[PDB]
């Protein structure tokens, strides 16, 4: 009974060149349906933690065991079609493509796995439902307001049923009225389906919310700092 | 460190990229005018060996221009050979002509009267199939048939033939009658050209035509490319010049016309890579904009910093024009000397080349032209727009 | 064109 | 029905900058500069290859079997043995005739040659070409003669006015003793391309015969074959049942060599048109690679989204080809609008500038003609697309390899 | 007796459909050694006023009069000699030259007024000696880290004696530890040469070391507002 199992992922950046280990010595147990939280400092490495767990960066030592199966022994395509319906990312810095609509930007994950076109127009519209924009989807987010625009990434990548999702300050750049909206309507895919999320922002409002609660400064944690 | 303080800024701007690609998409510029200038040169190479096979066969056995008067004949002892001191002349020899008409037993030929002085040296005398020069004397009226004249005439050595002149003609008041005498051949010469067929060799003192004196002198041009050039110098008094235009000004002035038609296609290479200079830094400068500013605050004028962009649209067009011409001649001059790297062409006449030292000059300075008009507007934009108002 | 030879054959 | 390897990039290149609302109107103009003038290239240059079947080819008999110097008595037979021959279509006997024109103080070049009238529209196109309201009036004993369009101008004579030529004396023993000068009046002219108008001229078979003094003998026997691309193995088989040997020519050595010259052009100006391509293909990769470094983070957001190696190097090549594709397809509305009316348009330029081109001296003709064929508009439009895959191949691969950890995702 | 004379610098840029003013009525004084700070919110106008100090734009309304001289009388060419040795720039959005060195790019200034070869190979390494980066002047920026390579462009215009150092947030996107000793350093040019300098920023607890602690908002500055 483990999702994700992670020992001893220590991650060597240049910085200067030197290969300098901002993490080290790692230890993250990830459960089905756990609600947890990551909190740390703005340079400890918790932005670049995301990207070890889902794939982007090169386990040097160690190896991110999720599901039972090492992503270090799967090739380059063997990556790709792994994080489409098992992971998701959620950002804060409004990586969102302005060439598209509010429509087809959460239909983006249903048309590179080679869905059928009928589920199309069938689990994206009901997304933006819940959260409240269905009646602004065929607009342009260049030109909306703060709050609203950051509200459709949320939920972008929750269309093809996913499993850990790697929120990165969901609380970013909307207010904080409509910050609960979209954590409310968290709370009820743990009752749906059974899946599970982790939240790595700054401050310790918003962390205490999660079940687990667990730190993350420089890597290094015996059971509470 | 350069101490000018405008080339010192564009050293790092060609060699940013450390990449096997990034270095090849900034030097796609100077591959433009290169293949450009390669493929102008080189065809028009071909094209000028062309023309010069075509005058050593047709304007190197026949009188280029002749100097007579505007008179009918011109007398020797008024005009000699020490008062023809002209700009490109280097011999002069006296010479006839005049339209004239074959009658044989068999059929009739046209052709030109070419009255030569037997005493002075001939181009044609390697040419003559065992006939010596020295049978072309005054009163025996000797005429020296040509190659493909004689073949359709069938008129052998040891006959005797009719020479009528219908220009100089005699005007008698009874009627109009022309003046004829009675001829006998020698022999035939071969030249393996298309002179040969309406070219005899006659002797220089005859009386066929008006009045014992000349119509004019043959003089030879070092180059018969500029015949029009030299045709409004200063002349002596009593003459009229008289080039090859009356009759060949329409074989010799086509090959001019065509090295207009085939160069202007060729030109469009670099035409087009012309405007590729307006594309790699038109799309520079939109990238570089907040470089823009940092010189405006540290201190320079606009009328400088539009110099600095046309370094960057000359640079590909000194070294692309100097390597061009390099390998340009290099393949004309090594095209079938070691091995036919083209094809093999299925002709069989031994393909010449002729690489003119003054054509190289001109076509390298239109490439350096081109490429340099079209930067001064990608220029502009840089300097004329606002360094604070555009993003900061 | 411009390239003229005048061969021909008996 | 939009697959997945070009995607939805079209609205991708409605970007918004500076100065970049001009680099798209250059990127379509100098990649379509060498699209529109190939197809008006080869448009002229099937038109040369037409005009010569009607008015080089069909004027002048293809293969010719002359006597050596020797009048043919028995000229019946073998007229015989020529018609059954598998791949002659027709025969008719001809007398050459070299004699020149003195009419009006002048000398031209005529060649003169002896055909019957009433069979002369059976093996070539010779009076199809005439000014004169009709042929018909070429008959036996009123001395007929007919002359081409570049005789008249140094001579200064129409239809109806009495001119003297040259006629050589057949004599059987070679002396001089006059010269022969017959009266004869032209009955108009006729026309052709560019060569055959001032020296070509014909005589009835009836009325040469009485020239020479003789009976019932000719010189030489003109025929007329279906295939034209083999001009020396017909004539060598067709000459060994007469005699022994006689003198054997064709139309190769005398006027096959405009197909060498025809044919060169089109092995010249493609080939150097790929080079102009090739020079037009680079502005694809100077906006294709300027696209990638700007546009990097939409490129780490797809990755994280789970897109194969396949699909993030696919975008970028139809990417390049829709830059490319709106350029060709600009080459050929300008290719049928040139082509189609090339006539009005070089016209206006011989009489704007003081002095016209393609004079009908030497040249082939004097006008200029286009026929435009589909076949080479399908293979011009291949071949600007091939070059330009082959430009966004390269930034294609070196935009797959883009880290997306390492930009700010 | 005076600096720079400011007086009623109304500027229309180009918003709306009629041209709106973002500084009117600015009667400014710079005085040769005296330390002012500017403070506001980021968008009323406090980082577009720095253009017209040093002839950037035309003022269209007033005249800027900076060490006697109107620089509306100046031409395009004669503006350049003025922005070379007697005003500076610093921004804070990183506005270096990535094709040159650590070294060649604090000499920028040095070449354009051609100055003799032995002020390049002298003056330029002392500035990065005192910031403390003369180990790595022969180093290429984009390698470097987010705080090192900011120190780049604060010792940059400071190479051939400034008079008006006009800055514009020099604590941008460095470590705050570094950020007041690079002020340190700032506040030793009055008593070796002798020279003045605005901060401009968005936060009074930065702008405390300043002698004149004045501010800008919409415009309209007459004590504290
Ligand atoms: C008689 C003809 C052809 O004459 C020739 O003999 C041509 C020369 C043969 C060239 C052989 C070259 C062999 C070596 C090649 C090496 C290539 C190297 C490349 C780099 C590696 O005379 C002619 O030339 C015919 C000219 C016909 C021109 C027709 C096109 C004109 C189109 C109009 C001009 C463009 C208008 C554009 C308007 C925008
Ligand atoms: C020798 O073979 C005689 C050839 C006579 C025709 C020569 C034509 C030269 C110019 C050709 C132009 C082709 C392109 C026309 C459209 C631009």
């Amino acid at each position: 009974k483990i999702l994700l199992q992670c020992d001893n992922l220590c991650k060597r950046y240049q910085e200067g060149s030197v290969q300098t280990d901002v993490l080290h010595n790692v230890s993250f147990s990830v459960g089905e349906g756990e609600m947890m939280a990551i909190v740390g400092s703005s340079g400890s490495g918790k932005s670049t933690l995301l990207h070890l767990l889902g794939g982007l960066d090169t386990p040097t030592s160690g190896d991110v065991i999720f599901n039972g199966q090492p992503m270090s022994k799967l090739s380059s395509a063997a990556k790709a079609e792994l994080r489409n319906q098992k992971l998701g990312f959620i950002y804060q810095f409004h990586h969102l493509l302005p060439d598209f609509t509010a429509l087809e930007n959460v239909a983006m994950p249903l048309l590179i796995g080679k869905k059928k076109p009928a589920e199309i127009n069938s689990r994206a519209l009901e997304m933006l439902k819940a959260v409240g924009l269905d009646h602004r989807a065929n607009h342009r987010p260049s030109e909306l307001s703060g709050g609203e625009r950051q509200r459709v990434a949320i939920a972008r990548a929750l269309v093809n049923n996913p499993r850990l999702v790697l929120a990165d300050e969901p609380t970013g750049n909307l207010d904080a009225r409509n910050a609960d909206s979209i954590f409310q309507l968290l709370g009820e895919l743990n009752r749906l389906q059974g899946t599970a999320f982790l939240v790595v922002t700054h401050d310790l409002q918003l962390a205490k919310r999660m079940s687990r609660q667990l730190e993350m400064r420089d890597g290094r944690l015996t059971a509470e700092l | 460190y350069q101490p000018v303080a405008l080339f010192i800024g564009l050293r790092y701007m060609r060699g940013r990229a450390a990449d096997r690609f990034g270095r090849f998409v900034s030097w796609l510029s100077t591959i433009g005018i290169t293949l450009g200038v390669m493929a102008l040169v080189t065809v028009l190479s071909v094209m000028n060996g062309f023309e010069r096979e075509l005058q050593n066969n047709i304007l190197g056995l026949m009188p280029q221009a002749i100097l007579s008067s505007e008179h009918g004949s011109l007398n020797p002892q008024q005009l000699p050979e020490t008062a023809v001191k002209l700009d490109g002349v280097n011999r002069v020899a006296p010479i006839t002509t005049g339209d004239v008409v074959l009658q044989s037993a068999r059929s009739v030929a046209v052709g030109v009267m070419l009255g030569i002085d037997p005493a002075q040296k001939d181009p044609l005398t390697p040419y003559l199939v065992n006939v010596k020069q020295t049978d072309l004397e005054p009163g025996k009226y000797n005429v020296i048939l040509g190659e493909q004249l004689a073949s359709q005439l069938g008129v052998n050595r040891g006959d005797q033939i009719r020479v009528m002149v219908p220009s100089a003609s005699q005007f008698t008041p009874m009627g109009r009658i022309p003046s004829q005498r009675l001829f006998n051949v020698i022999g035939t010469f071969a030249a393996n050209s298309e002179v040969d067929g309406y070219e005899m060799l006659v002797n220089i003192e005859d009386a066929s035509r008006l009045m014992g004196n000349i119509t004019g002198w043959r003089l030879w041009l070092d180059e018969p490319l500029k015949v029009d050039s030299l045709s409004q110098q200063k002349l002596p008094e009593g003459s009229k010049w008289q080039d090859w235009r009356d009759r060949k000004g329409e074989l010799f002035q086509a090959v001019r016309m065509e090295k207009n038609m085939m160069g202007l296609l060729l030109s469009l290479i670099v035409a087009v890579a012309a405007f590729n200079i307006i594309t790699s830094l038109g799309l520079m400068v939109m990238e570089k904009q907040g470089e823009v500013a940092i010189l405006q605050t540290q201190g320079l004028t606009p009328r400088q910093i539009m110099m600095v962009f046309m370094v960057q649209g000359a640079s590909a067009g000194i070294i692309g024009a100097i390597l061009g011409a390099a390998l340009g001649a290099l393949l004309a001059s090594q095209l079938n000397n070691l091995m036919p790297i083209i094809g093999v062409l299925l002709d069989g006449a031994a393909l010449p080349v002729a690489i003119e030292p003054l054509q190289v000059i001109v076509i390298a300075l239109v490439a350096m032209a081109i490429a340099l008009l079209s930067t001064l507007y990608p220029s502009w934009r840089a300097a004329a727009t606002q360094p604070a108002e555009a993003l900061r | 064109c411009s390239s003229n030879a005048k061969i021909d054959q008996l | 029905p939009l697959s997945l390897l070009i995607g939805l990039r079209f609205s991708r290149g409605r970007r918004r900058g500076g100065m970049v609302s001009l680099i798209s109107v250059i990127s379509t103009i100098g990649i379509a500069l060498g699209v529109a003038v190939l197809i008006v290239g080869l448009s002229a240059m099937n038109g040369f290859e037409r005009e010569l079947n009607n008015r080089i080819l069909a004027v002048v008999p293809h293969g010719e079997i002359e006597a050596v110097d020797q009048p043919w008595t028995n000229w019946q037979e073998a007229l015989d043995h020529v018609q059954k021959v598998p791949g002659i279509a027709a025969a008719a006997p001809y007398i050459n005739f070299t004699g020149l024109v003195e009419s009006g103080a002048n000398l031209r070049a005529i060649q003169v040659k002896g055909v019957n009238p009433q069979q002369e529209q059976r093996l070539s196109a010779l009076p199809s070409f005439v000014q004169g309201d009709a042929w018909r009036n070429f008959k036996a004993g009123e001395q007929q003669i007919i002359i081409g369009k570049g005789v008249a101008d140094a001579l200064k004579v129409k239809q109806g006015d009495w001119v003297s030529i040259m006629i050589p004396n057949s004599n059987p023993e070679h002396k001089l003793m006059q010269p022969k000068r017959v009266r004869l009046h032209v009955a108009g002219i006729l026309q052709l391309s560019g060569q055959l108008d001032h020296s070509f001229a014909m005589i009835p078979l009836a009325d040469a015969q009485q020239y020479l003094d003789m009976g019932s003998s000719v010189s030489g026997i003109a025929l007329k074959m279906t295939d034209v691309f083999n001009a020396n193995k017909l004539v060598r088989d067709a000459g060994e049942v007469t005699n022994s040997y006689v003198y054997i020519k064709s139309w190769i050595g005398t006027y096959g060599y405009m197909y060498r010259d025809i044919q060169m052009i089109r092995a010249i100006m493609y080939l150097a048109m790929v080079l102009v391509i090739g020079v037009a293909c680079f502005n694809i990769v100077s906006t294709l690679v300027m696209a990638v470094k700007d546009k990097s983070g939409d490129i780490a957001v797809l990755r994280t989204l789970g897109a194969k190696d396949g699909l993030i190097r696919a975008i970028f090549v139809w990417y390049g080809l829709l830059a490319g594709l709106f350029g060709s397809l600009c080459g050929v509305i300008i290719g049928v609008v040139v082509s189609l009316q090339l006539t009005p348009i070089i016209e206006w330029i011989e009489k704007l500038i003081g002095h016209q081109f393609l004079s009908s001296d030497i040249y082939f003709i004097d006008f200029l003609p286009s026929e435009l064929h589909w076949l080479d508009v399908f293979y011009v439009l291949v071949t600007a697309l091939l070059l330009s895959l082959l430009a966004s191949w390269y930034p294609a691969r070196r935009a797959s390899n883009i880290d997306p950890a390492r930009v700010l995702s």
